[PDB]
């Protein structure tokens, strides 16, 4: 099929199998300097997202179910338009206000989630 | 406890230097430390353009003159005292080695590793 | 000296539905798990439920499981147990009690150490 | 769950056990049998703990220990003051975390 | 029971490469990070810890 | 800032004058004092320098 | 709350709840040089702290519960002291020296463990 | 025992015991950037080794069992041969061709598992 991005202008239920074609592409001493710091940088880039991820208790997957609430103050939308109607780029937009605060609150149920499952054992 | 002005030693370890409106100054502190135990003073300086920096021989630099009248105002915030010496001691101002002028503003900081990892004792089994 | 008292009200009709609660003081409320205990009016005591320290993990005797329901406060220094459905078969004294799990940083209990004097609920 | 269902007795001064049988997979693998004592009207108290130990503020009349799958409870100088039902409870694993015998009557003669 | 936690807040004496940031220079001209305007500062509570001014790197 | 024998434009004590040194009784080592107050100096060259 | 490394001089129990505040925290030419090796070094010690987690079996985790018992020899302390009693920079000191052994522990019972579950697939 | 490859004549299945030796060596301008690009090149490659075993569903492992068939067709021998008589270097020699097939297999199986787990849940 498509390669890289070529899923851009699908919808959100339509792209999203796709996920491994996009992880793919995140992989004279001026020169040298200049190169290295494009390749260091696209390194910790790569990395604070995966910490990020494992932080959430998502490592390691490209979906990543967890037990926080969607709140209808977030986007008040039915799956049906979400997931068939939008795409990535017009719901990464809708919802850009909001993306900290969903942080924090992945970040927030790990913490309880994996404490918990300490306690069990 | 007296003062004394600094002993013998090259212009740059005698004198007071600075560089301020560009300029390098050698001033003469004698007139601050000339003391036993404990208007205004007047210190007269010299000025020099070829400066020889830090301790090094081989690198020399001119600086430009500095067209115009020069007015420099500072804080003194501190000193740095040798003693000479059991019944008196006498300081005089020396240093020289420049790292001693950061050592007086990096004291209070320490740099440390962080080590994430360790282990303890826990009452639960994988 | 630390107390627990149980308070709710002890009288309910079959198919009703009773919130019982106990009220803790003289110790560090959030350091203890905490269980319910059952008295029948006739015979010894039975295990009900446990809820964790920080109030994440509960467990019940079967008999309850899908009845009962086991909530602590820690900002009040309090639980509570909402019975539903309720029968005969659930008369007894519930008594509030201290103990029963651990919190894996610490000594294991699995025991209980402190008891209130207990709620009487007659399901008629 | 355990048993132990008839009556104990004894003059004051005479010891006298109490036993308490289970299973294997329960009390036997478990060494987490404590024992209570009830007065008629009152909640019950914690006396034993664990296998032997006990509360601070318990006697020394107090006191006991197990073996296979039958855990027991010895009372050595015994008073008046000790006529209460005793039961004896343990961690049967998970799921199902306790688990309780009748309680047995003890007699002051 | 051993336990492996990662994140601890446990730290060693070190002696690393600090870089330079700042808000025609001799010294820091553009060659120089940006300072975070509001730089955050976090006291530890009973921490005791030796420092030695004559030995800083 | 560069300089010999005073330290200038440096940060105060927050309430004493103090006196540090990497041994108080070795008199091969260097005094550092550091003042709890500033004393203001002011530095002249009063000449009409011109440049070419 | 308080950030990096307030919890420091807390109790061990007590801390152990901000591990994510620390995990965060981990992430011309001559002076491009000197601050690419800083970025470079930031980015190897992290990975071999993670590479250790991986083969210790405790990838993705901030809390790990293995199967390696403990030895009264390295410590013989109650859980209540090392618990509540004791910080965290206490107990590093105390069992500085039994580190490199127990990291070799817990490879070992990795190898087994992950071994054993191959033969029950 | 012997350290890093070691285990290299060994057999295939006398040798897979000692996976951790290998992986843990895996980690004046001039001079200074051509040892940075030696080490930034041995970080990229290791990650992308860790994505693809991430990829794949293998993250944090070192034997990974999958569910993808073995074709007879890219060496068509029983277990007892490759596992007691070969050793992974005359392994690797045997099947060098068909290693991108496996790959791209292994990537699309793990794409239907996870999603089928999320449609699970
Ligand atoms: C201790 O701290 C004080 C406080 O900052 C410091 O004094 C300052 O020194 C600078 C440089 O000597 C002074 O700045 C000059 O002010 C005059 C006033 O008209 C200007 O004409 C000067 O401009 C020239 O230099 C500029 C340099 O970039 C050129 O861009 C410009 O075109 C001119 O060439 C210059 O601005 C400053 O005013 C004083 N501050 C005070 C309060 O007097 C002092 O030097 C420090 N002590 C030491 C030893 O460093
Ligand atoms: C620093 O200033 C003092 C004060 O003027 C100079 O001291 C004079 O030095 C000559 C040298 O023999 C003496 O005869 C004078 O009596 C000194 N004056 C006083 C008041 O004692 C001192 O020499 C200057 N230092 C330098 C290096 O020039
Ligand atoms: C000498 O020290 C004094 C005291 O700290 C400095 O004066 C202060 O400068 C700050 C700068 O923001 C002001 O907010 C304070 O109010 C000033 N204090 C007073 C009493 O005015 C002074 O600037 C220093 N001199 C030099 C040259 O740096
Ligand atoms: C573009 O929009 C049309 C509108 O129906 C849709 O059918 C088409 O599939 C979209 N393109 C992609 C790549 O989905
Ligand atoms: C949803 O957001 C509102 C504020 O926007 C908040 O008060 C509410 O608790 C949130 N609900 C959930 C489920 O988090
Ligand atoms: C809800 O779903 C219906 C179709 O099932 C759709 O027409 C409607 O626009 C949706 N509402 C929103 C705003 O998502
Ligand atoms: C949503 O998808 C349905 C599918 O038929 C389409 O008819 C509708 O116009 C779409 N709406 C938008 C806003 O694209
Ligand atoms: C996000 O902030 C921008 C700021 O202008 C605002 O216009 C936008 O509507 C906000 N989005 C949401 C979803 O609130
Ligand atoms: C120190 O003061 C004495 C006073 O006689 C003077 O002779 C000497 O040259 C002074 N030294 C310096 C460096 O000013
Ligand atoms: C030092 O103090 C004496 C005391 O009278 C004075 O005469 C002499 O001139 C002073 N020296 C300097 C350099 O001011
Ligand atoms: C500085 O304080 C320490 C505290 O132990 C003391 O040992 C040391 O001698 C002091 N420094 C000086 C110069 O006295
Ligand atoms: C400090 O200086 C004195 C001077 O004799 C010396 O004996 C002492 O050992 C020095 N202190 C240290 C710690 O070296
Ligand atoms: C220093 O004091 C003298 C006293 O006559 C005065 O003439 C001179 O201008 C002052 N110098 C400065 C820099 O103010
Ligand atoms: C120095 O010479 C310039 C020449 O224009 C004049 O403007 C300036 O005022 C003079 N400064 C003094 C202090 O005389
Ligand atoms: C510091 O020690 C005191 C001693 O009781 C303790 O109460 C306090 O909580 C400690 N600080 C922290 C951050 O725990
Ligand atoms: C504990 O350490 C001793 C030696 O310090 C060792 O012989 C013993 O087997 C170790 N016990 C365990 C459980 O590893
Ligand atoms: C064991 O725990 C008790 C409190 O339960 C404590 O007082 C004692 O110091 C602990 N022993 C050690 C050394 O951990
Ligand atoms: C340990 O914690 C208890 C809690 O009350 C405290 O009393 C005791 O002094 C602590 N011991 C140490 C060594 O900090
Ligand atoms: C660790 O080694 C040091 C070396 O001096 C020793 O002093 C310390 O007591 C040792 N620690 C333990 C726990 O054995
Ligand atoms: C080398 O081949 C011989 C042939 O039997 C075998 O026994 C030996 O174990 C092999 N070496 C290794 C390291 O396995
Ligand atoms: C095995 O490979 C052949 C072609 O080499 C292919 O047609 C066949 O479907 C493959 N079998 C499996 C189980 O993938
Ligand atoms: C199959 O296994 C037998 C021994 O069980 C072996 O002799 C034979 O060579 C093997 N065939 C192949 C080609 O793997
Ligand atoms: C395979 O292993 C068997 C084990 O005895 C050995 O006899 C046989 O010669 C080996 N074959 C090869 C090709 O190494
Ligand atoms: C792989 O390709 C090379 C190319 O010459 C060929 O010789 C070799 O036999 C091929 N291997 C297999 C297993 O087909």
């Amino acid at each position: 099929f498509l390669g890289f991005l070529g899923a851009a202008g699908s919808t959100m239920g339509a792209a999203s199998m796709t996920l491994t074609v996009q992880a793919r592409n995140l992989l004279l001493t001026v020169w040298g300097i200049k190169q290295l710091q494009a390749r260091v940088l696209a390194v910790e880039r790569y990395l604070r997202d995966q910490q990020l991820l494992g932080i959430w208790g998502c490592s390691g997957k490209l979906i990543c179910c967890t037990n926080v609430p969607w709140n209808s103050s977030w986007s008040n939308r039915n799956l049906s338009e979400i997931w068939d109607n939008m795409t990535w780029l017009q719901w990464d937009k809708e919802i850009s206000n909001y993306t900290q605060i969903i942080y924090g609150l992945l970040e927030e149920s790990q913490n309880q989630q994996e404490k918990n499952e300490q306690d069990l054992l | 406890i007296r003062f004394a002005n600094s002993s013998g030693g090259d212009l740059e370890v005698t004198t007071h230097s600075f560089n301020c409106g560009g300029e390098f100054f050698y001033c003469n502190t004698s007139g601050l430390f000339n003391s036993t135990w404990i208007d205004s003073i007047t210190l007269p300086c010299r000025i020099k353009q070829i400066i020889n920096m830090w301790q090094r021989i081989g690198q020399a630099m001119y600086a430009p003159p500095i067209q115009g009248v020069i007015r420099c105002v500072s804080n003194i915030t501190g000193l740095i005292l040798t003693r000479d010496g059991s019944t008196t001691e006498t300081f005089r101002p020396g240093g020289g080695d420049m790292r001693d002028n950061w050592r007086s503003e990096l004291y209070k900081y320490k740099v440390v590793k962080i080590e994430p990892l360790g282990v303890a004792p826990t009452r639960c089994k994988r | 000296e630390v107390q627990l008292v149980e308070t709710g009200g002890g009288l309910v009709q079959p198919g009703g539905s009773l919130k019982l609660s106990c009220r803790a003081s003289g110790y560090t409320f959030s350091s203890f798990a905490m269980s319910w205990v059952r008295q029948a009016p006739g015979k010894g005591l039975e295990w009900v439920s446990l809820i964790n320290d920080r109030g994440g993990l509960t467990f019940y005797v079967d008999s309850v499981k899908g009845r009962f329901t086991i909530s602590r406060d820690n900002s009040k220094n309090t639980l509570s147990l909402q019975m539903h459905s309720l029968r005969d078969g659930d008369t007894a004294v519930y008594y509030c009690a201290t103990g029963g799990m651990s919190s894996a940083l610490q000594s294991s209990k699995y025991y209980f150490d402190f008891w209130g004097q207990g709620a009487l609920v007659t399901v008629s | 769950a355990l048993t132990q269902p008839p009556s104990v007795s004894g003059s004051p001064g005479q010891s006298v056990t109490i036993s308490c049988t289970g299973t294997s997979s329960d009390i036997g693998s478990y060494n987490y049998v404590s024992w209570y004592q009830q007065h008629p009207g009152k909640a019950p108290k914690l006396m034993i703990y664990d296998v032997t130990q006990r509360p601070s503020g318990v006697s020394d009349r107090f006191s006991g220990s197990k073996s296979g799958n039958t855990a027991s409870l010895t009372i050595s100088g015994l008073q008046a003051d000790d006529e209460a039902d005793y039961y004896c409870s343990a961690y049967a694993g998970r799921q199902t975390f306790y688990i309780f015998g009748g309680g047995t009557r003890l007699t002051v003669l | 029971w051993v336990t492996v936690y990662y994140g601890v807040p446990v730290w060693k004496d070190a002696e690393t490469t600090l870089f330079c940031a700042s808000d025609h220079n001799v010294w820091a001209t553009h060659a120089c990070v940006p300072t975070d305007p509001n730089p955050q500062e976090i006291h530890l509570e009973n921490v005791t810890e030796e420092f030695n001014m004559w030995k800083n790197n | 800032v560069v300089s010999t024998q005073l330290l200038l434009n440096g940060s105060l004590a927050e309430e004493e004058v103090m006196i540090r040194s990497e041994n108080i009784t070795n008199n091969a080592k260097n005094i550092l004092v550091q003042f709890n107050t500033p004393v203001q100096i002011n530095c002249t060259r009063p000449n009409n320098n011109t440049r070419k």
